[PDB]
């Protein structure tokens, strides 16, 4: 009953940076989250992808 | 229509002028009075405009 949802929130989201560093030595990131409201998110669970 | 319209003669400068930069130590200053925060070297938040 109190422990479950029933709402039309996701749970596995996919992030993309825009104006982002391409460069032979240095390869950087503009990853802007913005998590949304009234949910949390498990960073352990988290991880980029190449 | 010829030249004075879209361009001008002026007294020659070395470098581009005084064009405004905007450095900071941003950490300590969460912001000053009208900015937003991104850390890395794309969009560091501004703390005025200085001479370089």
């Amino acid at each position: 009953h109190d422990v479950t949802t029933d709402r039309s929130q996701r749970l596995t989201l996919r992030f993309i940076p825009v104006d982002r560093e391409d460069t032979a030595y240095s390869y950087k990131a503009r990853f802007t989250l913005a998590v949304g409201d009234n949910r949390v998110l498990d960073m352990a669970s988290t991880y980029f992808d190449i | 229509t010829g030249i004075r319209s879209w361009t001008l003669l002026c007294t020659p400068d070395v470098t581009c002028g005084s064009e405004q930069v905007y450095w900071s130590l941003p950490d300590m200053m969460q912001d000053p009075v009208t900015f937003r925060s991104t850390r890395q070297i794309s969009n560091f938040p501004v703390v005025g405009a200085e001479l370089l």
